């Protein structure tokens, strides 16, 4: 079939590839014992203003993301670089939860590369942003009958914000060449504008609570993981191992490599993890690809 | 401003000839790549290593991977063919006699060393000492280095023992000093010169071989031609491997990260970019490899031609088997290549003489059968062109043609009648 | 070169018929079966060399050998637009 | 017999077949048939798929042209070799070893072949060699004698001078040989008589 | 008679010219001039082109 004929001439022909398919899968996560405090982010009584968007750092905990994406309480749930259903299988070095309140019409502006008042002077996402934007209608909470003025957005700025940059200055914007010296007046504007949410507003102006999860997958040891249990350590066998999210296939063996205590893994010329430190029992394991090669007839 | 050589005004005139009175035996090294590393790439593993969804997406490109694999297979078979053609030029395996009675010539350092486990000579040991998981595999060469050494040894033995007869047909033994006499005749030197300076010639050859040994032992940049090739190959593979770290617009350069991070509808979008980038990189690598293989094939054809025309024969082509009048050559196997030790004859010490195109004896114009007429100031002799050996101008040294009213520069001298 | 399965290793040495690698080749020989062996490099032949012996041909043969060289190939043309945007 | 020509033909056929078969690849489009897309889609949506099809087919064509260029370079090299051989083996007698066949080249005959050429190399091959005892020179009257052309041989008792590539022994005379110096230098010189053709004529 | 040389020269020239002319192709972008894209579109829409 390789020669596409009902006749094979005398010779040797490379027909397929041989692989010692892995016998079993190995999961090795650190002995982590902390739950991620996502309640104080997704369950806060009062979210911060978009111009002073609140940021919380999540590290050294396990989060069951099934609850998050199985929830029907969200109107926007868009993950860029990632999917809601897969977070439970992963370990991340760090997560950032940025929370604030905007209006519905501005929700579209919270995305990588979006342009707008919010994306320009209030909160900017990078184009290579990896994470999830989760927004839900908070009309029942952030809307006052007389108008809620606790939420302010920056409407005047000299230049657009860098990604993940916060500016909380209340300095009077000087639209012209005449200095303002902290006095409101002609060509002198207060940069912060109140939303004034009211229950009678339309969907495009009702308050929306937005939480942006930024998952960072660096080379550093992972500290935020899903609810995944680690299996037993199998050596001298072809396995499908997973060390703190570092998935791979090979043979794990005890190694005489003298890792310094701060060191967690060693690489090869091809940036391939030649050895790892087991996250639970801090031993050094050599990783060697099981077996493979051409098959000739 | 660099100097172009040393300037030199030749002492040219219409009756002056410079003739060598001595000579030297030069052994020079020429190094030719013969083959490159036979590399195969699992296109599907390279692009979609162990990923079924990525392989399914990759199927959309038809037969791109299979023709890349075909190209690499052709390259590897071509490397094998190049080695075969360069080294398998001898029908039988000739082994030199235990008694090394070669007229003083010493081939100990180019002949295989029995002590070494491989049939490898001292110089080849120097040569081999000097030159130094993502679907990427290296196929071993068909002929082992020991086999190439065996071929080289057979070639050397046949050359030493039979001259150029074994290249044409059956090896006809001949004393090596008489073979050097034959080659002296071939370059235009009378063979009595070889016999009368046999010790000097042998000592010069041994000295040149020892100097070759010293140069190899000391300086390694000479083999750069081979090493260069290796480096190029290495570099390409490095490049290929490094491309797997490029996101090409995808969120990540790791397929496992995307698959464990993205749903199939979203995962496929990212995987497509990686497939595109890695496919383009593979195409680039295969193309440049084809070009380099073409270059190597040209080099190997040159090397096979040189083996034929310098080792199995004595070439009259200028500067094809080294600089100077070629005497012979000896092959030495090298990693992925070959080395030729060209033994050439270089005139060394030249004297000025007065010369004439012909000579008048009895109104007839006499011209040399072989050689040239010279004068040492008062007496006229006739000597062979490439070595000063004056002789009495007789009727056996010369031949008559016409009279003396035609030749421009003809001179008067007695032509002896034996 | 790897692991060979289904070929009977043989201590004899013959010419390379199917190259396997590292000097190992395979043939189909006798009840025939596939055999693997280290290839023979030509017939070995020591020249009867000495310092006073010469071998001289008393006869000859006229050989006519065939060499074949490609000279040209088929002159192909592709209308790029027709190939990409046929009509 | 003409495996090399059939190889070129097969290579070209394979290349063309690949080029054609690539027209069946969707390259990410709904269909690989342009007429299905145009008969199914409006221009705003049709153009999107047509762009993918164009990209894929253009890449394929570039690959084919590059491969053809390389193969053409190889063919040009082969043909240059062929013309050189035609000249040096048919229009003349070559001294290059193995350039016009194995053996001492006598002549060559061209024969046209499909897209190629065949050379019939007539060569001379020594057939039946025999052992002899040889000496670099000979001493007759304190003078060392060397063959003008050929080599000295001995059949066991007598010494002759024969041409180097054919055994035609001849009596060693002053016309077969030439003198150079004395016999205190040559290594391996043997004692033998060098006949003088003039001596019997003068004596008689 | 010097065509063998001139052609080579021409070849090289041709190639360079082609290269230069390729900078005048949109390849699907709204313009073949980069400054026009940069001077008229914001970075998010500039990057696409
Ligand atoms: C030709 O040159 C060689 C050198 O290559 C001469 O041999 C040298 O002669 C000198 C003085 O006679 C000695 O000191 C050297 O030791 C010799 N070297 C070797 C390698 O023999 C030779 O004498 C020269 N002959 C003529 C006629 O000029
Ligand atoms: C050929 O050359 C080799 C080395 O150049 C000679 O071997 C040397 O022999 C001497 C004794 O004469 C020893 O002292 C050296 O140690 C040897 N060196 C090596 C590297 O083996 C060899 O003798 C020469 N051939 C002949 C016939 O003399
Ligand atoms: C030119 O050569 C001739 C012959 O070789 C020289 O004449 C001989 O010179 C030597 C001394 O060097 C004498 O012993 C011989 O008797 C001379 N022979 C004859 C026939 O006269 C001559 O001297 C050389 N001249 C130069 C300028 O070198
Ligand atoms: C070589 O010798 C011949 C004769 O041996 C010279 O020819 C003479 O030339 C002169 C002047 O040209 C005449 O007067 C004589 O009559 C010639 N001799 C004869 C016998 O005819 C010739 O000139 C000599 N060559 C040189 C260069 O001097
Ligand atoms: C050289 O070899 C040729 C054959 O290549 C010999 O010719 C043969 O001679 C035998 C006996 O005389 C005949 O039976 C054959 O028919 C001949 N063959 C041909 C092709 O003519 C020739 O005799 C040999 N010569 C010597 C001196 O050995
Ligand atoms: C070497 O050759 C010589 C010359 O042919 C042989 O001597 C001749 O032998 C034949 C044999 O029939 C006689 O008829 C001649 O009369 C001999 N001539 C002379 C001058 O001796 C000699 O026999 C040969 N030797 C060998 C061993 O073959
Ligand atoms: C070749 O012949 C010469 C002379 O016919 C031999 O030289 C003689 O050698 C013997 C033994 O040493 C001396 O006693 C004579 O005086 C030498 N003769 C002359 C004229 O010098 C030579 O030995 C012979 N060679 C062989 C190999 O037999
Ligand atoms: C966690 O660590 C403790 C020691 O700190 C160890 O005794 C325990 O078995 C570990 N638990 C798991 C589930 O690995
Ligand atoms: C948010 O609050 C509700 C009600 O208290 C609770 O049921 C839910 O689990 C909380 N979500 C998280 C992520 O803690
Ligand atoms: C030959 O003589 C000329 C005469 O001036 C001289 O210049 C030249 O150097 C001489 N040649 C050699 C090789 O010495
Ligand atoms: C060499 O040239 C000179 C003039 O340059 C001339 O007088 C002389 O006759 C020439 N010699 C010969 C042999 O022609
Ligand atoms: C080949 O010979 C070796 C000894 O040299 C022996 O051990 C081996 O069994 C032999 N194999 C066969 C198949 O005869
Ligand atoms: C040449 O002589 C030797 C003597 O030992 C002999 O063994 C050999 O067979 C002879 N050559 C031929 C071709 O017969
Ligand atoms: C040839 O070699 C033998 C080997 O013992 C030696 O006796 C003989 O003298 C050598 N002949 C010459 C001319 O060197």
């Amino acid at each position: 079939c390789t020669l596409k004929s009902f006749t094979v001439e005398k010779g040797i022909y490379q027909t397929s590839n041989f692989r010692v398919q892995p016998t079993e899968s190995i999961v090795r996560f650190p002995n982590i014992t902390n739950l991620c405090p996502f309640g104080e982010v997704f369950n806060a009584t009062r979210f911060a203003s978009v111009y002073a968007w609140n940021r919380k750092r999540i590290s050294n905990c396990v989060a069951d993301y099934s609850v998050l994406y199985n929830s029907a309480s969200f109107s926007t749930f868009k993950c860029y670089g990632v999917s809601p259903t897969k977070l439970n299988d992963l370990c991340f070095t760090n997560v950032y939860a940025d929370s604030f309140v905007i209006r519905g019409d501005e929700v579209r502006q919270i995305a990588p590369g979006q342009t707008g008042n919010i994306a320009d002077y209030n909160y900017k996402l990078p184009d290579d942003f990896t994470g999830c934007v989760i927004a839900w209608n908070s009309n029942n909470l952030d809307s006052k009958v007389g108008g809620n003025y606790n939420y302010l957005y920056r409407l005047f700025r000299k230049s657009n914000l860098k990604p993940f940059e916060r500016d909380i200055s209340t300095e009077i914007y000087q639209a012209g060449s005449t200095p303002c010296n902290g006095v409101k007046g002609f060509n002198c504007y207060f940069p912060l504008q109140s939303y004034g949410f009211q229950p009678t507003y339309g969907v495009g102006y009702q308050p929306y609570r937005v939480v942006v999860l930024s998952f960072e997958l660096l080379h550093a040891p992972a500290t935020v993981c899903g609810p995944k249990k680690s299996t037993n350590l199998v050596k001298n066998k072809c396995v499908n191992f997973n060390f703190n999210g570092l998935t791979g296939t090979g043979v794990l063996t005890e190694s005489n490599k003298k890792f310094l205590p701060f060191q967690q893994f060693g690489r090869d010329i091809a940036d391939t993890t030649d050895a790892v430190r087991d996250p639970q029992t801090l031993e050094i394991l050599d990783i060697t690809p099981c077996s493979f090669g051409g098959v000739s007839v | 401003t660099m100097s172009l050589g040393v300037e030199n005004s030749v002492a040219y005139s219409n009756n002056s000839i410079a003739i060598p009175t001595n000579f030297t035996i030069s052994v020079t090294t020429e190094i030719l790549p013969v083959s490159m590393t036979k590399t195969s790439v699992d296109c599907t593993m390279y692009i979609c290593g162990d990923s079924t969804e990525c392989s399914n997406l990759l199927l959309q490109y038809g037969s791109f991977c299979t023709q890349l694999n075909r190209a690499l297979t052709g390259i590897a078979v071509e490397q094998d063919k190049n080695t075969q053609e360069v080294f398998a030029q001898v029908k039988q395996i000739y082994k030199t006699p235990p008694i090394k009675d070669f007229g003083g010539f010493n081939f100990s350092q180019i002949l295989p060393d029995p002590s070494k486990p491989s049939k490898r000579s001292f110089i080849e040991d120097l040569l081999f000492n000097k030159v130094t998981f993502n679907g990427l595999t290296v196929l071993p060469p068909l002929l082992t280095d020991e086999m190439i050494a065996q071929y080289t040894s057979a070639l050397l033995a046949g050359t030493i023992t039979s001259g150029w007869t074994f290249g044409a047909g059956a090896a006809l033994q001949i004393p090596f000093a008489m073979q050097m006499a034959y080659r002296f005749n071939g370059i235009g030197v009378t063979q009595n010169v070889l016999y009368e300076n046999q010790k000097l010639i042998a000592n010069q050859f041994n000295s040149a071989i020892g100097k070759i040994q010293d140069s190899l032992s000391s300086t390694a940049s000479a083999l750069g031609k081979l090493q260069d090739v290796v480096n190029q190959n290495a570099q390409a593979l490095n490049t290929l491997v490094k491309q797997l770290s490029s996101n090409f617009g995808a969120i990540s350069s790791v397929l496992n990260d995307i698959l464990s991070r993205l749903d199939p509808p979203e995962a496929e979008v990212q995987i497509d970019r990686l497939i595109t980038g890695r496919l383009q990189s593979l195409q680039t690598y295969v193309t440049q490899q084809l070009i380099r293989a073409a270059e190597i094939r040209a080099s190997a054809n040159l090397a096979a031609t040189k083996m034929s025309e310098c080792v199995l024969g004595q070439s009259k082509r200028v500067d094809f088997c080294g600089k100077g009048y070629h005497l012979m050559s000896f092959p030495q196997s090298a990693p992925h290549g070959v080395v030729f030790l060209h033994v050439t004859y270089v005139p060394a010490q030249e004297k000025n003489f007065t010369t004439a195109p012909a000579i008048c004896h009895d109104g007839k114009a006499h011209f040399p059968r072989e050689g040239v007429f010279v004068s040492n100031g008062t007496h006229w002799f006739v000597t062979q062109r490439n070595f000063y050996e004056p002789q009495i101008i007789t009727t056996d040294n010369t031949f008559v043609s016409g009279n003396c009213d035609v030749v421009i520069g003809i001179v008067n001298n007695t032509v002896y009648d034996p | 070169a790897g692991c060979l399965i289904g070929a009977e290793h043989v201590n004899n040495s013959y010419e390379c018929d199917i190259p396997i690698g590292a000097g190992i080749c395979a043939s189909y020989q006798t009840s025939q079966s596939i055999i693997a062996y280290t290839m023979s490099l030509g017939v070995e032949n020591s020249v009867a060399y000495s310092n006073n012996s010469i071998a001289i041909p008393t006869n000859f043969t006229i050989s006519v050998t065939t060499e074949i060289l490609p000279v040209s190939m088929t002159k192909t043309s592709v209308d790029c637009t027709m190939y990409i945007c046929g009509d | 017999a003409l495996g090399k020509l059939q190889d070129v033909v097969n290579q070209n056929a394979q290349a063309l077949n690949t080029l054609v078969k690539q027209l069946s690849s969707n390259f990410g489009a709904i269909s690989s048939v342009l007429n299905d897309i145009l008969s199914r889609l409006d221009p705003p949506e049709a153009e999107v798929q047509i762009d993918r099809l164009i990209t894929g087919r253009l890449q394929s064509l570039q690959t084919y042209v590059t491969q053809q260029l390389i193969r053409a370079a190889e063919i040009r090299a082969s043909a240059n070799l062929a013309a050189t051989k035609m000249s040096e083996c048919v229009l003349g007698q070559s001294k290059r070893v193995d350039f016009c066949g194995k053996g001492y080249h006598l002549m060559s005959f061209p024969q046209s072949a499909p897209h190629g050429v065949v050379f019939l190399h007539v060569t001379y091959v020594p057939a039946q060699e025999k052992n002899f005892t040889t000496a670099p020179a000979i001493c007759h009257d304190g003078k060392a004698h060397f063959p003008r052309e050929g080599v000295f041989v001995s059949n066991g008792t007598h010494w002759f001078v024969t041409q180097r590539n054919f055994y035609e022994p001849q009596i060693i005379t002053t016309d077969n040989t030439f003198v150079s110096g004395n016999c205190d230098v040559v290594i391996g010189i043997v004692n033998n008589t060098v006949y003088d053709p003039l001596q019997p004529e003068l004596d008689s």
